[PDB]
RNA sequence: AACUCUUAGCGGUGGAUCACUCGGCUCGUGCGUCGAUGAAGAACGCAGCUAGCUGCGAGAACUAAUGUGAAUUGCAGGACAGAUCAUCGACCUUUCGAACGCACAUUGCGGCCCCGGGUAUCCCGGGGCCACGCCUGUCUGAGGGUCGCC
RNA sequence: UGAAAAUCCGGGGGAGAAGGUGUAAAUCUCGCGCCGGGCCGUACCCAUAUCCGCAGCAGGUCUCCAAGGUGAACAGCCUCU
RNA sequence: CGGGCGCAGAUCUUGGUGGUAGUAGCAAAUAUUCAAACGAGAGCUUUGAAGGCCGAAGUGGAGAAGGGUUCCAUGUGAACAGCAGUUGAACAUGGGUGAGCCGGUCCUAAGGGACGGGCCUACGCCGUUCGGAGGGGAGGGCCCCGCUCGACCGAAAGGGAGUCGGGUCCAGAUCCCCGAGCCCGGAGCGGCGGAGACGGGCGGCCCAGUGCGGU
RNA sequence: GACCUGGGCAUAGGGGCGAAAGACUAAUCGAACCAUCUAGUAGCUGGUUCCCUCCGAAGUUUCCCUCAGGAUAGCUGGCG
RNA sequence: CCAUCUAAGGCUAAAUACCGGCACGAGACCGAUAGCGGACAAGUACCGUGAGGGAAAGUUGAAAAGAACUUUGAAGAGAG
RNA sequence: CACGACCUCAGCUCAGACGAGAAGACCCGCUGAAUUUAAGCAUAUUACUAAGCGGAGGAAAAGAAACCAACCGGGAUUCCCCCAGUAGCGGCGAGCGAAGAGGGAAAAGUCCAGCGCCGAAUCCCCGCCCCAGGGCGAGGGACCUGUGGCGUACG
């Protein structure tokens, strides 16, 4: 019930150790009702943070594989690109703000604020 | 009714005659699953913890 | 008449929960909400009641993505990175 | 413009322009702009529409056609919009300058 | 009423799951800070509206 | 005697006063960041014992990572004791809601594609979709509108 | 002059379909067999104490069922359940 | 040095407490009584008996709206139920509402409300089967046929296919159990049977037959 | 019978609706309710909080859509 | 006659504002009827069909050491 | 009388984007009162305010002169001080009320259309090649009903 433990295996592995997790909590759930024990009750959180630890691993592993089948595609989905804030995806690229135009290049290039010093 | 009547032959592997659904008054919704006559519901009981 | 023996004739549900703001100002025949307005596109809010604009707007809530905001403002919207391992 | 600017959010006014006249219609033909093409936001000449602050820019009297009922310009035909607009210039000479040391 | 729809017998769900009292290990853990539900309902006395 | 009134002691009733203050108010400073990549707000749900508050969203009183380094504590129980807490760049994030298939005092009524099962048909389940306006482009078209070719 | 619509049915129509000598197409045969029917409401009060009137308030609040005798009577009076 | 700096009044504000005062009052719709049980405790609970009332336009038995757990069992008797209480619609702990054929869901009624258009500085408004290049479906295999076409919402008393009998619980019931049905949908074979299908004229040939009876 | 009545609908404030009473429009109607403008204005009532010491009035003049109020002179005090 | 500008197209930082928001510091301020309505499960309980209206409520002790046990009473409540 | 080009106008769950709502202290564009004052009141005042509507940004707006000035001339905008309770407006009643200059904070200027030269020298989409920065396609478009370079009152 390690996340280190679980980065290492593999897809069909996660999944059957998700699967006794979950048979595991489901007699949990039977214990509760029909009484069970202290020892039996306190081991619902454990069981279920264990399935959170799962679960978490299996998303963020099948994302990582995503985020690198995507990459270098024209179009990403939604998903897998930057979320920063809807007023800044909008702004324009680094790209585009580096754009000058052919006069303004000219302008830039023999106009330049010079570096200067006045003595008094 | 089709969802709790298959989760009942995966989870417990019994065959099902009919479910009624029910809500009760605090939000839960209760299910009357009756077994096929060749499944006894007491066995079916004792194997998941009920008695 | 008009008073006690009016009352008693009182079962008839004129608004009822809105599924926008869950307030109980839904008007049913008019099909519409009578604290935010409605079905209407933009919710009702007047500048001449300062207590219900109090009741009903940006921090009186949960606020689960616009408090994820500040916590990521503060750190210049970092992105796509992780911490550095053990 | 004002119209034309609210039937196409995802455009920017740019201009209008007088095309007809009548006993009881006016018409004019708006200039907009999608700024958010390529062939727009990649003209360096054009790319300030694209900025966030010209949103809806017909409806705040930033538009040729509506800067002009602001009365705004240089000179003393226009000392009511000193500042700015109108009210800049009202709320400050209506705004009591109570200064530390008085 | 006996014709409910799914939105009230679900809010009614909600009230009715509230209306119980504090349990009494809270008063040992807050300090006796609180010491009743002072949101409890009777059917009578107050309605939901 | 009682009763009534006055005075003081004591006991009540009541809550003042005083002391206290993790609160308010005001000023100043730095930042100045929402949303169809689903916002604000709302609903519902989530804890071993949990009503409210608060925190979260079926991974539900928190997951991962990083920092930290022995607790949490009401009672237990149990830590795969790296406990806990903080940070928070990964991941997750139910329903309503601009809310978007049509609606809604309905968890109502549809359509398309794909997958699995019973067996293409139908039935069941799952996944992805189907609002409005508009821009560029593609595709498919319309009108003797203006022509060309006949 | 005392509703609309969903839905369902009959007829007119004879466009079509069916096989070439025993069958075919076709069948509105409750003749028979096979499979399925999801979602939501469902307890209780419903009124001289579960609704409204601040309340277990002589008020108000839409209906169904309704016996024997007397009598014209769903009148008053008495009785049964 | 700086004030939110001194109260008996403002039918002052807030909070508290008196006299009145063990006072008014607990007086609408005929009624209770005996015994017993449980219990610390009984005019009031329970049981029985007695005598009465509601008298089927019920003080009876079931619903709608509304209430929302008030339902049921058990326990408690602090508070509340204007006396009491062993009682409760109080409190505490548990339990309880099971549907193809009951209703919603389907239909449009009045009406609401999009769409086209128009209006409006605008949020928006107007308008409702009209008004747009408003059809997204074909048969037939790349070809010709479809608007009387105006979204949708709107009835738990309208329209609307089909479930009844017996039994069962502390509380569920036309839903659960048993029994007897029914409706709708579904089936390239839709699984069989029956129908279509009864034979004629020539010596194998040939010709029929999308049922039949009654004026 | 110009009858009674449920539910669903429609009409919303200078508007509705009214077999008409200024009736009704949620105990509110000769103009509903809610919030705001708003701490609206009031020559008009009410109240206006410690002590001692000293001095100490006016209800008259003129003007005022003034006559329950002001302006003005007089009377008052303080400072010199 | 002289002076001045070149309208009816577009862009542009910095000085400036900020009772909202995020994060801080401070005070000749308020000290639980005060100060924000809200020092507390406060826009909460509660009220109205609704728009909206909207409270009251801080303090045992240094440490619960929160009164074992005995006794009267059915119990609260008492005596130790 | 079809086949082509074009124009105009349609359809799509076509390919890829955009808009909507919230908040709204400060900011921009509209709309708009009456309490109130004038001891009444009608213009005026309240106020180009409250409320109402639309639109933004970290600031906004404004802005590089169809300006001020009348001088020995200043030189975009914004803000502060002063101008100034002044000029003036006003039942010239109540009341209202700026601006030039001057002193400061901060300062930054510029792009088109047009005019006419340059073989459209221009752009987008798609499919790619190398290292956000550069190229390619006898690929598809946009565009001569005008893209780009030069150039804008200081020539
Ligand atoms: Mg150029
Ligand atoms: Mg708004
Ligand atoms: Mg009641
Ligand atoms: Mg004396
Ligand atoms: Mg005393
Ligand atoms: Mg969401
Ligand atoms: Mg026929
Ligand atoms: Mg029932
Ligand atoms: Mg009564
Ligand atoms: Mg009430
Ligand atoms: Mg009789
Ligand atoms: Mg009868
Ligand atoms: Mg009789
Ligand atoms: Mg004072
Ligand atoms: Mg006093
Ligand atoms: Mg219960
Ligand atoms: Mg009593
Ligand atoms: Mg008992
Ligand atoms: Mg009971
Ligand atoms: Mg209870
Ligand atoms: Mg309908
Ligand atoms: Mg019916
Ligand atoms: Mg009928
Ligand atoms: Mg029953
Ligand atoms: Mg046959
Ligand atoms: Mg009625
Ligand atoms: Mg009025
Ligand atoms: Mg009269
Ligand atoms: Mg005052
Ligand atoms: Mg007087
Ligand atoms: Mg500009
Ligand atoms: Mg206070
Ligand atoms: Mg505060
Ligand atoms: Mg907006
Ligand atoms: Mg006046
Ligand atoms: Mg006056
Ligand atoms: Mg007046
Ligand atoms: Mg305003
Ligand atoms: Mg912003
Ligand atoms: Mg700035
Ligand atoms: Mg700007
Ligand atoms: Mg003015
Ligand atoms: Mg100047
Ligand atoms: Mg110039
Ligand atoms: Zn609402």
């Amino acid at each position: 019930i390690k996340a280190r433990d679980l980065r290492g295996k593999k897809k069909e592995e996660l999944l059957k150790q998700l699967d006794d997790l979950k048979v595991e909590l489901s007699q949990l759930r039977v214990a509760k009702v029909t009484g069970g024990a202290a020892s039996k009750l306190s081991k619902i959180r454990v069981v279920r943070k264990s399935i959170a630890r799962v679960l978490t691993v299996i998303n963020q592993t099948q994302k990582e594989n995503l985020r690198k089948f995507y990459k270098g595609k024209k179009y990403k989905p939604l998903d897998l690109r930057p979320k920063k804030t809807r007023a800044i995806r909008r702004q324009l690229t680094k790209h585009e703000e580096n754009l000058m135009t052919k006069k303004m290049q000219r302008k830039s290039r023999l106009y330049s604020i010079r570096k200067f010093a006045v003595k008094a | 009714k089709h969802q709790i009547k298959h989760a009942v032959k995966k989870l417990y592997d019994i065959d099902v005659a009919k479910v009624n659904t029910l809500i009760r008054p605090d939000g839960e919704k209760k299910a009357y699953v009756r077994l096929a006559p060749d499944y006894d519901a007491l066995d079916v009981a004792n194997k998941i913890g009920i008695i | 008449t008009k008073g006690t023996s009016s009352f008693g004739k009182r079962r008839n549900k004129t608004h009822t929960l809105c599924r926008r703001c869950g307030s109980k100002a839904y008007h049913l025949q008019k099909s519409t909400c009578g604290k935010c307005g409605y079905p209407a596109k933009r919710k009702r809010k007047y500048n001449w009641s300062a207590k219900a604009k109090r009741r009903s707007t940006t921090g009186t809530g949960r606020m689960r993505h616009m408090k994820v905001v500040f916590r990521r403002f503060r750190n210049g919207f970092r992105e796509g990175t992780v911490p550095k391992p053990r | 413009e004002e119209r034309a600017g609210r039937h196409c959010g995802g455009l920017r006014v740019l201009n209008s322009y007088w095309v007809g006249e009548d006993s009881t219609y006016k018409f004019f033909e708006v200039i907009l702009i999608d700024t958010f093409h390529k062939a727009i936001r990649r003209n360096p000449d054009t790319q300030w529409i694209t900025k966030a602050v010209h949103k809806h820019r017909e409806m705040r009297g930033l538009t040729s056609a509506g800067k002009k009922s602001r009365g705004l310009g240089k000179g003393h035909k226009f000392h009511l919009t000193i500042g700015g607009s109108r009210r800049a210039a009202w709320k400050r000479r209506n705004t009591l300058q109570l200064h530390r040391y008085r | 009423a006996s014709h409910k729809t799914f939105r009230i017998k679900r809010f009614l769900a909600k009230k009715q799951k509230q209306n119980r009292p504090i349990p009494q290990w809270i008063r040992m853990k807050t300090g006796n800070k609180i010491r009743y539900n002072s949101k409890r309902r009777h059917w009578r006395r107050t309605k939901l509206g």
